[PDB]
């Protein structure tokens, strides 16, 4: 199978490039290995974009 | 720099 991450805090996107998101809310990584902005796919809202990697952890 | 190597945000 697979990891899922959940967020921490809330936060609040600059650009859509990147994921608004709030607590609790679930991730699966589309690609954690370029950098510590992680593209994520959000299964709690359906997005998909950049998310902070310090604002999640794993489930 | 690209998206992923931004500077993170800081915690709340």
């Amino acid at each position: 199978g697979v990891t899922l991450f959940v967020a921490l805090y809330d936060y609040e996107a600059r650009t859509e490039d990147d994921l608004s998101f709030h607590k609790g809310e679930k991730f699966q990584i589309v690609n954690n290995t370029e950098g510590d902005w992680w593209l994520a796919h959000s299964l709690t809202t359906g997005e998909t974009g950049y998310i902070p990697s310090n604002y999640v952890a794993p489930v | 720099v690209s998206l992923a190597r931004r500077p993170l945000p800081p915690l709340p």
